[PDB]
C-alpha cells in the first residue's frame, strides 16, 4: 500500500487457543522442533467411587 | 417381501426382539413375513472437490476469514459470510470492480451476517478496519443488498445497548474514576431502558442516529444516581474517564430530554411545588420514573384514541402553514418564443474578444 | 503461570521488520486475568467451575 | 378519494436531439449563459431564467434539460435553448422532444411511524437511519419510488408521466393510512 499497515488488521488471537485446547483435549502433541510427538499423555478423571 | 405371505403389504418399517433386525410391515402387523439384516460401519480410523479459485477472488476469501476472526465470534458466522461471498462473485460488475469496493464487501457480508443472528455491531467498528469512507461502504451496501434483494432484521434498539453499557469502566474504582464515580451497571441500565422507552414513543429515534440517544440517555442516568457527586461533570469530562468519545448531537438529545422531563414535571403537584428547571429536574427523575405512564397521559394534547403536542419534533416547530392545496396547474407552452431573450443570452463580438483577451 | 511464562515471554519480547530500519514490535509484560465465560454480546461474567 | 391533497411536481427531466453536429467550443465562447470544460466534457451548460431551468448540449447533437415544473415548462425551454443554438448558427432544429423524468411530494397532515412501514413492507421497504432518516418505498405499479418521511411528508420519482405520479399516490395512501 501507499500508506503503512497497521497490525490491528491482521493480529489475530485464536490460534493459542485453539493449540492449547486441541492438545489438551485430545492428549497428544507434535513437538516437532523437539522432535517429540508423545501421544497419551491425558485420561479423563474416573468417578467410581 | 412388499407383500405380507400374499395380500396387501407395501411398507417395510424396522423391527425386533433382541439385537437383530427384522422389517415391520403394516397390512398385516407383521415384519413383510422376511426381515433382512442390516449392514453396517465402523472400527476403523464434508466434500473435497474444491475449486482452485482465482488468485485475487481466494485473496479475497482469506480477507473475509481474517476479518470476521477478529470478533472472535463463532465460526459458522465465518462459513456463512464465505457462502455470501461466493454468491455474490458471480458477477461481471463485481469482477469488474475496484478492489477497494471488494474490500467494503468482505465487511459488509459480515454485516448483514450478524444481523441474521442479531449480533450486536455497528458500522464504525468494521469500518475503522477496511480503509472504509462512508459514502463508499454505504452505496456498495446498498448496491448489494438492491442487487440480491436479501432480507435482513434493523438494528433493535436494546440490542446494542446491552454490550454498549458494558463496556464502561464505571462499575470498578479507578484514579481516573473514584468511587464518588463509580456506580452499579444495573441500576443505571435499567435507568437507560426506561429512558429509551420514553425515546422512541416520544417519536425522538425515529430518522436519527441512536447512539447519541444512548448516550445522553446514559449521562443522565450516571449522573441522578449520585447527583450530589455527578452533576459538577460534564459530558466530555465524563466520556474522557471511561474512555469514551462522545457525538456532538447528544448535546441535541440531551436538550430534547431536559424539555420532556420538564415537560412532565408539571403534571405533579409535589413536583411543581419545586418549580424544577434544566438545574434542579435531574436528581428528581427517580420519582417521575415511577408514575411515568401517568404523566403522559396527562400530558399530550393529543387525547384522541389514535396541554403539549406528542407528534414528532420535526413538526413541533409547526408549519408556516399547513400544507395547502398544491397549486397542480398547466402552461400553454408552444407560444412563441421572444428573440430578445435569446439574443441577451449572447456575447457580442466585443464581449467575445474580451473573453479572447482573459482567457 | 506465575513465573515460567513471564521468562519465555521475556526469552522471545521483540520482532522487526522486513525493511524500514528499526520498524519493530515489543512486548513489555504478559497478563492472564481469572476466569470467565464469553457470551455472544462480546460481554463476559466470572462463572463457577 | 385522498385526504384533500394531490402530489405537487418538484423537477422534470427531458430529451431533445439538436439535429446536427455542433462545436462546443463556439457555444461556450459565444453564449453569455454556458460553461463548458473542453478538457474534461464533451457537452455545454447553460441556463435560462424563464422557465428557469438548465440543459446540457452534446457534441453530437444530444441534449438533457431539466428543472421545469411541468412536461409544458421542460418543453419551452427545450425550444428557447433550440432558438439559442439556432442564433450561435449551427442548423439547430426541434426534433423528437421526450419528457424522461418528473418528480412530485406531497404530505398527509399526520406523522408517520416508519418502522411499521418496514416491518410490513420489507419487500419493498428501505429504513437506514444511520444512512439517510427517510425511509424508501419500492412500488411496482406504476415504476414510482417514494421517499417517506416521519413528518408525514413523501417525494416520488420515476414517473415518465403525471399520471404515474398520481397514481403511486393514490396508491400509497391506502397504506399509510393504516
Ligand atoms: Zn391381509
Amino acid at each position: 500500500r501507499a500508506a503503512q499497515f497497521d497490525v490491528v488488521k491482521h493480529m489475530r488471537q485464536d490460534q493459542i487457543t485453539n493449540g492449547m485446547v486441541n492438545a489438551i483435549s485430545t492428549g497428544n502433541w507434535s513437538l516437532k522442533r523437539f522432535k517429540m510427538d508423545r501421544q497419551g499423555v491425558t485420561q479423563v478423571l474416573s468417578r467410581l467411587s | 417381501r412388499g407383500r405380507c405371505p400374499d395380500c396387501g403389504s407395501t411398507e417395510l418399517v424396522e423391527d425386533s426382539h433382541y439385537s437383530q433386525s427384522q422389517l415391520v410391515c403394516s397390512d398385516c402387523g407383521c415384519v413383510v413375513t422376511e426381515g433382512v439384516l442390516t449392514t453396517t460401519f465402523s472400527d476403523e480410523g464434508s466434500t473435497g472437490e474444491n475449486e482452485q479459485v482465482s488468485r485475487s477472488q481466494q485473496r479475497g476469501l482469506r480477507r473475509v476469514r481474517d476479518l470476521c476472526r477478529v470478533l472472535q465470534l463463532p465460526p459458522t458466522f465465518e462459513d456463512t459470510a464465505v457462502a455470501y461471498y461466493q454468491q455474490a462473485y458471480r458477477h461481471s460488475g463485481i469482477r469488474a470492480a475496484r478492489l477497494q469496493k471488494k474490500e467494503v464487501l468482505v465487511g459488509c457480508c459480515v454485516l448483514i451476517t450478524c444481523r441474521q443472528h442479531n449480533w450486536p455491531l455497528t458500522m464504525g467498528a468494521i469500518c475503522t478496519l477496511l480503509y472504509a469512507d462512508l459514502d463508499v461502504f454505504s452505496s456498495t451496501y446498498m448496491q448489494i443488498v438492491k442487487l440480491l434483494g436479501l432480507d435482513v432484521p434493523s438494528l433493535c434498539l436494546a440490542e446494542l445497548v446491552k454490550t454498549y453499557c458494558s463496556s464502561f469502566k464505571l462499575f470498578q474504582a479507578s484514579p481516573s474514576v473514584p468511587a464518588k464515580y463509580v456506580e452499579d451497571k444495573e441500576k443505571m441500565l435499567s435507568r437507560t431502558m426506561q429512558l429509551v422507552e420514553l425515546a422512541n414513543e416520544t417519536w425522538l429515534v425515529t430518522g436519527r442516529h441512536p447512539l447519541p440517544v444512548i448516550t445522553a440517555a446514559t449521562f443522565l442516568a450516571w449522573q441522578s444516581l449520585q447527583p450530589a457527586d455527578r452533576l459538577s461533570c460534564s459530558l466530555a469530562r465524563f466520556c474522557k474517564l471511561a474512555n469514551v468519545d462522545l457525538p456532538y448531537p447528544a448535546s441535541s438529545r440531551l436538550q430534547e430530554l431536559l424539555a420532556v422531563l420538564l415537560r412532565m414535571a408539571e403534571q405533579l403537584a409535589w413536583l411543581r411545588v419545586l418549580r424544577l428547571d434544566k438545574r434542579s429536574v435531574v436528581k428528581h427523575i427517580g420519582d417521575l420514573l415511577q408514575h411515568r405512564q401517568s404523566l403522559v397521559r396527562s400530558a399530550f394534547r393529543d387525547g384522541t384514541a389514535e396541554p403539549a403536542l406528542l407528534l414528532p419534533p420535526c413538526m413541533l416547530k409547526s408549519p408556516k402553514r399547513i400544507c395547502p392545496v398544491p397549486p397542480v396547474s398547466t402552461v400553454t407552452g408552444d407560444e412563441n418564443i421572444s428573440d430578445s431573450e435569446i439574443e441577451q443570452y449572447l456575447r457580442t463580438p466585443q464581449e467575445v474578444r474580451d473573453f479572447q483577451r482573459a482567457q | 503461570i506465575n513465573v515460567e511464562i513471564k521468562k519465555i515471554m521475556k526469552a522471545n519480547e521483540k520482532v522487526t521488520s522486513d525493511a524500514d530500519p528499526m520498524w519493530y514490535l515489543k512486548y513489555l509484560n504478559i497478563y492472564v486475568g481469572l476466569p470467565d465465560v464469553e457470551e455472544s454480546f462480546n460481554v463476559t461474567r466470572p462463572v463457577s467451575p | 378519494g385522498p385526504s384533500g391533497i394531490v402530489p405537487q411536481l418538484q423537477n422534470i427531466v427531458s430529451t431533445v436531439n439538436l439535429g446536427c453536429k455542433l462545436d462546443l467550443k463556439t457555444i461556450a465562447l459565444r453564449a453569455r449563459n454556458a460553461e463548458y470544460n473542453p478538457k474534461r466534457f464533451a457537452a455545454v451548460i447553460m441556463r435560462i431564467r424563464e422557465p428557469r431551468t438548465t440543459a446540457l448540449i452534446f457534441s453530437s447533437g444530444k441534449m438533457v434539460c431539466t428543472g421545469a415544473k411541468s412536461e409544458e415548462q421542460s418543453r419551452l425551454a427545450a425550444r428557447k435553448y433550440a432558438r439559442v443554438v439556432q442564433k450561435l448558427g449551427f442548423p439547430a432544429k426541434f426534433l423528437d422532444f421526450k419528457i424522461q423524468n418528473m418528480v412530485g411530494s406531497c404530505d398527509v397532515k399526520f406523522p408517520i411511524r416508519l418502522e411499521g412501514l418496514v416491518l410490513t413492507h420489507q419487500q419493498f421497504s428501505s429504513y437506514e437511519p444511520e444512512l439517510f432518516p427517510g425511509l424508501i418505498y419500492r412500488m411496482i405499479k406504476p415504476r414510482i419510488v417514494l421517499l417517506i418521511f416521519v413528518s408525514g411528508k413523501v417525494v416520488l420519482t420515476g414517473a415518465k408521466v403525471r399520471a404515474e405520479i398520481y397514481e403511486a399516490f393514490e396508491n400509497i395512501y391506502p397504506i399509510l393510512k393504516g
